[PDB]
This record gives structure tokens, sequence and C-alpha cells, in this order.
């Protein structure tokens, strides 16, 4: 018998994969004990998601406190030579 | 020029395996349309009077010099009209039935099917989400594969394309032989309608109704506990109040209310409503909406001309193909008749207003002949062709010939 | 946008057994076929003298078909919110697996109760040990027609020069197709071949299965690789309450947000002539 | 509790029959398939090493606090063994997250029953008869 | 075990209530009624007398290597008895394919209670409260 939590179950659930897929795009680190809840890192499994901050946009997105130019909101990974 | 396409099509790639496009759909996708048409509710019967718009006013079968047809059966003489008029007693029905599959479904497909003597006997329509075609490199359809529910799971077989037959309405290209499910098309609107459906239906339970709040202890005083609350649901049990119950308490007990929490369920249902018949296709109240500015006037008249055009559009398409690929290959086969006639299947508008056509006639008659007002009106023509042929009426021809 | 709505299958066993036997739809969970004795010689006797009795004997073969079942139970909470259908997913499951319990019975049956046995002891595994195991069947005076066969033995098989050479084989079907090739089903005089999948026999290992007598295999001593038979004299019985076949069900709980699906199929699994076939042996 | 097949593991389903699913408080972290008794008001926590803590086995990982499933008695279950077990050997919680048998045990009678038999780390499937709690 | 009404013998249905059935492989030839225990993976044989080996009764008869159903744990049932007994006895496993009492052998704990008496050799209704195994 099989409960949604179950751990044979987990990649059937979409809330696994969406969830999954949120924690990598707001992570800065592979530390998931400073960033996630305890209970988020169980229940999504996020030992076994490639979470590393590679996959978060605002590692790659300008945003300096000072901008007179206009240069900030630009993502390094959409320039000409990227 | 070539006798063979020399532009490539995109309907090409490794069959019903992982990837993702409107052709390349598995018997999942297929079962998924047949869900949303099983599981009734709103989205079901909307696309149900899309079905009845575009197909449920019956037909009629025309052919082009059709007395010069006229040929020897059965020892009785026919018309090409009249023999297919005998080959397809129901087509009504059957116009119906494949006409909204292939509204639900990419495609209608089916079989022809003879007698033991082999005379033809029908055609007779298979159960769409159970086939799906396999095309080759230029995107035609070479074989049909199948399968269906069997003792115990899925039974499947491959079917050569060279006899069945398939009828597409929706396409990605006129290009496209395999076609688009408008189900799948418009999966996303059909979820949104339909967990907004939930959401209200579990908002109106929680919030649509009040309910009794009964606080016990002064503010600051002794606490009660849940055995001394026991005692107090007791005296205010719902199901033991009724409706003129009067109550006589100390201070320390409080009759507080939880209102209906007002929400305007009524516009989120109206907006759901919009999104999804405009989504496919059909005028607003088709889902029981109106709008303001809309109900009379150039802005009536428009909304229903875009429906009786995309109605015309429909019925052609599905025309064309079900004479090119049903009709003709069972004259060709089983009739005495020249398969290569002018046949033409009409299917009915279903929005004619006949008394707007009468007053037509009144104001015009005097320059249509008596089969054209007869074509018109919908009736048979004069059994007498100069009759038939001449411009004033057949009553006005009758009181003079009477004259004689 | 949307994540990939997929899953990727597992391993899939080898299906033969309704093809490879006699199938009987049994009207009854236990039964029997009847079994008329041997012929023999009419015997010598001088004129005038009492001609004596030997009568046709009879016996039986009874089957007992024993419930074979596979069962699931989820919440209703995982079947909606599921990457793919989880119900089919389940169906599919439970009727593979009971698909695969038929395969299981007939095999075992089939290899541990053959009454002939041709011993290669290595050396000319090929064509020549089917050959030798229909002249095995053949010296006890019945005519096999099948084999089922192990995936070590068809790799030997499919190596032998006699097959692998289109000169020898007279086609070259077997090195462009293998297992496919019309003459792997067309050889020795048995007109149909049975590719089994290795799992399929009764090791014993698997759980609530108590193993068969041998070891179904083709790379170590003493291994049975191959058995040819004749197809009519070894019986699948299928027994179905509600139908001729499978069942699966579909149980919801009474109380709680709980579905699941449930196969089962009564198999029995009998040699009518033991005799008529031969198991061929590394 | 882990099958191999190829490069893959898969986990295996804790529960195998019955429906005596009941819910709890975690008073710790726990993981599916591990041995829990009664630690305080609704709350479990993983079992010791010898009688008198056991309610069930916990089907699903969980964080400190969180709501847990327990298979109890009167349920076959699918559990790891850290000794050899044979069909008839009464077990009882280890104190690894694993169960040992009651013969190794410093205890007089074991909490579930082995139907199939396990070497040390396999899954054994056994059936779930009884409770234990505080006597003295 | 059997029920006379006028010349016709019956059959007893061995299950008065319950839904605790289960199946296993017969280990030998088993009478409906016997109470048996696991001999091996997921073999059940009939129980010999004083304890240690009780999985439950047996519903019908079977030859050996057959699937078995059998009643455990919360199964209310029909039994031939070895001896008297009485409502509220505890009764296991007699050794000779009928149960007896605990008073009597040389255990000190049942697998069943009585809850309608009976003579010597014919059927008590009893409700199956535990199982035994090997404890060493
Ligand atoms: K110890
Ligand atoms: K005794
Ligand atoms: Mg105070
Ligand atoms: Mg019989
Ligand atoms: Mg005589
Ligand atoms: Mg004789
Ligand atoms: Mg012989
Ligand atoms: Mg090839
Ligand atoms: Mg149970
Ligand atoms: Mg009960
Ligand atoms: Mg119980």
């Amino acid at each position: 018998m099989q409960l949604r939590r179950s751990p044979g179950m987990r990649p059937m659930d979409r809330d696994w994969h969406q969830e999954r897929a949120r924690a990598r795009e707001q992570a800065y680190s592979s530390d998931l004990t400073s960033q996630f809840s305890e209970s988020e890192i169980v229940k999504y499994e996020l030992d076994t998601a490639q979470i590393d901050g590679s996959d978060n946009p605002r590692t790659y997105i300008w945003n300096r406190t000072i901008d007179l130019f206009g240069m900030n909101g630009t993502d390094v990974r959409e320039l000409r030579n990227r | 020029a070539s006798s063979t396409p020399q532009t490539n099509v995109d309907s090409m790639g490794g069959g019903h395996s992982y990837q993702f496009n409107g052709q390349d759909l598995t018997f999942e996708d297929l079962r998924d349309i047949k869900d949303v048409r099983d599981s009734g509710g709103q989205v079901a019967q909307l696309m149900d009077y899309k079905a009845l718009l575009n197909f449920g006013e019956g037909c009629e079968i025309h052919v082009e010099g059709d007395d010069e047809t006229k040929q020897l059966v059965d020892g009785e003489p026919m018309t090409l009209s009249e023999w297919l008029e005998d080959a397809f007693p129901h087509l009504d029905l059957l116009v119906l039935d494949l006409g909204g599959d292939a509204l639900w479904y990419p495609y209608a497909v089916g079989e022809i099917q003879e007698t033991i003597t082999g005379e033809f006997k029908e055609a007779l329509p298979a159960e769409p989400w159970t086939l799906m075609p396999e095309s080759d490199a230029q995107g035609k359809v070479q074989a049909w594969h199948q399968r269906t529910k069997t003792h115990g799971g899925y039974q499947t077989q491959t079917l050569p394309a060279d006899d069945l037959w398939h009828i597409v309405i929706n396409k990605a290209s006129a290009r496209d032989e395999v076609g688009i499910s408008e189900v799948l098309r418009n999966k996303d609107e059909i979820q949104a309608f339909k967990q907004n459906e939930a959401a209200i239906n579990q908002a109106i339970e929680l919030h649509g109704f009040p309910q009794r709040h009964v606080k016990v202890g002064k503010e600051d005083g002794a606490p009660v506990r849940d055995n001394d609350l026991r005692r107090v649901r007791t005296i205010f049990d719902p199901r033991t109040t009724d409706a003129n119950t009067a109550y006589f308490t100390g201070q320390d007990v409080d009759v507080e209310t939880l209102e209906a929490h007002n929400f305007d369920y009524s516009a989120i249902h109206e907006m759901d409503m919009r999104n999804l018949t405009t989504a496919l296709g059909l005028p607003l109240e088709a889902g029981n909406v109106g709008a303001d500015g809309l109900g009379s006037g150039k802005p009536a008249e428009l909304r229903f001309a875009l429906l009786k055009l995309a109605i015309k559009a429909n019925q052609r398409s599905f025309s064309v193909q079900f004479v090119e690929r049903v009709m003709r290959p069972v004259v060709r086969d089983y009739s005495p008749f020249d398969h290569e006639a002018d046949i033409r299947l009409e299917i009915n508008d279903p929005l004619e207003d006949i008394g707007e056509v009468a007053d037509l006639i009144q104001q015009v008659g005097d320059y249509m002949t008596n089969e054209q007002v007869a074509e018109k009106l919908d009736l048979p023509a004069p059994e007498d062709d100069e009759v038939a042929d001449s411009y004033r009426s057949p009553a006005d021809m009758e009181k003079d010939e009477a004259g004689v | 946008e949307q994540l990939l709505e997929v899953v990727m299958e597992g391993r899939e066993l080898r299906k033969v057994a309704r093809e490879a036997s006699n199938v009987i739809n049994a009207n009854t969970r236990v039964g029997d076929v009847p079994i008329a004795s041997d012929e023999e010689f009419a015997r010598p006797t001088g004129q005038g003298a009492e001609i004596r009795d030997d009568g046709e004997t009879y016996t039986t073969v009874a089957w007992n078909a024993t419930k074979l079942t596979e069962g699931s139970r989820v919440t209703d909470e995982m079947r909606d919110q599921a990457m793919v259908d989880l119900i089919e997913r389940n169906i599919q499951r439970v009727g593979a697996s009971l698909e695969n319990g038929i395969n299981r019975v007939f095999l075992t049956e089939l290899v541990d109760n053959a009454q002939n046995n041709h011993d290669t002891a290595g050396s000319n595994q090929g064509y020549q040990a089917l050959n030798s195991a229909v002249g095995e069947v053949d010296k006890d005076d019945f005519r096999p027609d099948t084999y089922v066969t192990h995936p070590d033995y068809r790799t030997q098989l499919f190596n032998d020069t006699n097959l692998a050479y289109a000169n020898r084989a007279g086609t070259n079907e077997v090195l462009r197709n293998r297992e496919d090739a019309p003459i792997v089903g067309d050889i020795a005089g048995l007109d149909m071949h049975a590719a089994m999948s290795s799992a399929t026999y009764d090791d014993g290992t698997d759980i609530g299965w108590s193993g068969g007598s041998e070891t179904w295999g083709f790379s170590s001593d003493g291994d049975k690789g191959a058995v040819v038979y004749d197809r009519d004299n070894i019986h699948t019985i299928l027994y179905a309450p509600n139908g001729q076949d499978v069942e699966i069900k579909d149980y919801e709980d009474p109380i709680r947000d709980i579905t699941g699906v449930n196969g089962r199929l009564h198999v029995d699994c009998q040699y009518s002539q033991g005799r008529s076939s031969a198991t061929v042996q590394y | 509790a882990t099958e191999t097949q190829g490069e893959h593991t898969f986990p295996v389903e804790v529960l195998i029959s019955g429906e005596e699913l009941r819910g709890y408080t975690a008073g710790e972290a726990l993981s599916a398939g591990e041995p829990v008794y009664l630690s305080g008001d609704y709350e479990v926590s993983a079992s010791s090493a010898d009688g008198g803590e056991f309610l069930g086995v916990n089907l699903y990982d969980v964080a400190s606090g969180e709501p847990v499933a327990l298979a109890g008695d009167d349920c076959e279950v699918r559990v790891e063994v850290s000794e050899q077990v044979t069909a008839n050997d009464e077990i009882l919680p280890d104190g690894l997250g694993t169960f040992e048998t009651v013969a190794t045990s410093a205890a007089s009678a074991g909490v579930a029953i082995v139907q199939e038999g396990a070497a040390s780390g396999e899954v054994c499937e056994a059936y779930i008869f009884a409770v234990q709690g505080t006597t003295a």
C-alpha cells in the first residue's frame, strides 16, 4: 500500500518535480540546511536534487546598488558571447 | 513541375516516443480526450453544443447532372443520388457521429463493410481513442496502429491505411494529414475551468454559510478545558437546536458568529465561462452567460456572422473529405454508376431563419425559378420540368391554366 | 514550461505459454483429462483357441488450478497528483505479472516433467543437440513439433556455422535477423520456436514460489537450456470464475481515500504424455 | 530498505498487506521501515534495542514534528533484519533501525513473525502481531 | 468437523467472523479447522503441542503443495477441542489437529479464547487473538 509520501512513490508526484525545480531556482549554494526547512529537505529529497545556485537567475542578473546606465537586470547568460 | 511533392514536411519523427507535439500524441493522450468527453459536466456539454451546431441539423446529397445518370440498378431505374440515399439510409446520424469525433479527436476514422454476398453494408466508424496513424516522410498515412482493452490489459494490432478511411477537421497546415485535437490544444483552459469550479464549490462549503462560534469564560479569567467545552457543546449543539430556541446565560458566555464571508463566485464563474467558451470558439451565450451591448445591433450581427463562418468552414472541410474518402470509393467498388461524377454532400445551416427566407421570396421571387425557390424554401422541386424551370409561381401558372 | 510527462519502462519478460502449449479454458478449477493406454501387439494363437482379452485401459491427468494473484493499493491524494495515470500503470503491471505467472507455471512443468534428456556434455550444442533431442523423443514413438529455449542456448545456436553461414542454412536470415529468422521456427521438423526469458523458471528464490527440480540455463555443467516437445501433449489449463481468462478488478475502499487494482487467474500446467518431450542439457 | 535492478536502486514498499494505518506525531526525524514506539502523547520515536518499545513501523521519511503513518499490528511488512532469520522466527526492534530475532535479543517475546527468511542486511517479509509497552 | 441435522451430516463453516484471511503453501495435507504454523518461506504445516507453533487455522481441506487459506488474529472460528472447554478458557494447538486448554498443556499462554463451551471431540466457538513463533 503506497501513500504519496512513501519513498517508492515520490517520482510519480507532480509536486515533487515542481518543488525540486523551484528549490534549484531559489538556492544560492549546495548548503541545504542553511536555505531550506528540514521538512522540505526530507519531503522533496533535496539531497538528491542538484542544488548549487547555478540554476538561480539572480546568480547572473546584475543588481548593483547605484546604476547610472540602466545596466541592472541584464543577465550575463543572454549576451552576444554566451 | 513534378508528380510528387518536393517540399519536406515536419510530420516525421521517432513515433509515439517521449517527445511532445500535436501529431506525436500517445494512446494515453487519446484516452485523456476520452476521459474529458466521458466525465460530463459543463465542459462536455459545451463541446456537444459545438458538435450539434456543426453537424446536428442533418444533410443532403446532390449530384451535378443527376438525371443523366439514370440507370437500371436491380430491374428498376435509379439515379446516383437515389442510389447514394439508399446506400447511406441514416447519413444524418453518421455525419453527427463522425463530425462530433473529428472535433473532439484529431480525426474520425472507420472501415468499409460488406454483406456476405459482397454488396455494400455500411461505412462503420472506429473508436478514435484506440487508433493512431503511422505516417511516411511526406506526412501521408501508411498504416493505422490500434490498441484496445482486453482480458487483463491491452491488445494491439496494425492495419494497412489502404482499407480504413479517416477525416480531419482541425489541421496544423493544409499539408497535415493527422490533424489536431481541440481538447488537447485547449487543455490548459479546460484544466483552469475545472480547478476554479472545484475551488468555488469548496469555497461555498467553507465560506458561503454562517457558523456558530461559542466562546466560553471571561477574558483574562479562569481557563475552560476540553471537558468543560463538551458540556457547553451539548447545550448549543446545532443538530439539537431549532429555529426559535432562546438562550439564557451568565455574562461570561458569548455566542459569536463566523459570518458568511462574501465573495463574488458569480463573477468568477462568468470569467471561467468566458475563457472556456471563447477558447472553444463558441459565443458566450452557449455557456448561459451574457454581456452588456452584445445582445442586439451590429455587435450581435458580427458574433453570429463569425459563428456561421466557423460552421461553414468545418462543414465544407468534412463534406469534401467524406465524399472523396467514403462515398467515391463506395460508388467505384459497389455501384453501376460512374464514381467520377460531381457528388456533393451538403450539411444544413443550424441557424437559418425560415421567416427571413420566406420574406426574401416575397421580395425577389419574381427573379427566381420555381426550383430555386423550392431549394431556398427547403422543399422538393415541381414534378413538371417547365413548372420547375419557370419564374412565376406554380400556383400562378395553375390558376392561368384553369382559365383555358 | 511544463515538466516531462513520462515514465521509462522496466525489464519485460517473454510471454509464450498460450501459443507454445495446448490451452484448455476449464469450466472448473479442478478437473481431469482422460488418457488411453499405449498400443500393443496382437498375440499369436492356434486354430480354434479362445481369443484372450487385452482391452483399452484408461487413466487421467488431474488438473488443479492455483489462483495466481497480484495487487496494488494507492491513496487518492497520490492518484490525483500523479505524473501519469497510476491506475493504467498498475493495470498494465498487474496484467503483465499474471502472464509472467502463467509462463512460470508452464515452463516449470515443461522442464521438470519431460521424460527424456539429451546430454550434450559440452561439445555439439547447436543443431546437432536439437536433432539429438528430436531423436530421444522419436525413440519413445512420439513426434515433437516445438522447442522452448533459454537466452544462453539461443546465443550458442546462432553461433553454429550450420545456421550462421548462408551456404549451410540455405538462407542468410539467421545472420541478418537472428531470432526473428523464419528458419529458427522451422528446424529439425519443429514448426514452432518459443523464446523464453531466463527468470521465467521457478528457482524457488521468488517470494511465494517453491522451486522446480532442475536448473534452467545453458552456461554451466548440467543446466537444462532447451526443451523439444509435442505442443499438443503439454496442457496449460486456465480457469476464471467470471470469464474465460485473467480478471482485473478496481478496488475502492468503503471509508478511506484509497483505490487499488487486483488481478487474478487460475492456472495449472500438466503433460498428457511426458514421453513426448526431451530436455537439452549442457 | 532497497532493491537493486541494474544501475537502479528502488525503495521497497514497506506495507505488503493490512489496513491498520494509523497517524502519530514524529518525536524525531525518522525514515521508512523504522520500528517506532510511543515516546509522548500521540508521539512516536525510534525503538530501543530490547522489549517494551514497539507500536509499528514508519511508512515514510519525516522531519521531526511531522505527522507519521504507521503500519501497526495486523499488517504484513517488508523490513531489514540485522541478522540471519528463518520462517517462524519471532523478531523484535533492534535499536539500529532494523529488526533482530527474539533469540538474539535480551527479551522473551517478539512483535512480528518472519514469513520469508533473509540474510543479515537483507529485506525480510514479516507479520506484525503485537505491540510492546512499559510493563515495568 | 461436523454438525448433524436428522440423518444428515454437514461440514461446519470454520469462520464465524473476521477479515484476516491469508494465503500460504501447504507443507503437507491439511484438514479444515487444523491449527497450523510456518515451516518454510510462506509455507504452513500442522502445529505440534505446547506452543511456539501457531499462525492460524486452515480454512478448507488441501493436499500437500496446494495454496491454503488461513484465518489468524481478529478471526472468530468454529474449532474442534480435544477436551471439555468453557467460556473464557484460553486454548492452543493440541498436536492432534485439535485444540486444548492452556491449563492442560505444558504452555503458559494461549492463542484463542473460548467464547462458547464444548465437550471433548466437538466444536467450540473461539476468537483468535495471538500467534506464536520460535522465540528460542
Ligand atoms: K543484543
Ligand atoms: K499435553
Ligand atoms: Mg487562575
Ligand atoms: Mg477429477
Ligand atoms: Mg475359456
Ligand atoms: Mg496389454
Ligand atoms: Mg524415452
Ligand atoms: Mg532486420
Ligand atoms: Mg489482512
Ligand atoms: Mg470483526
Ligand atoms: Mg488483530
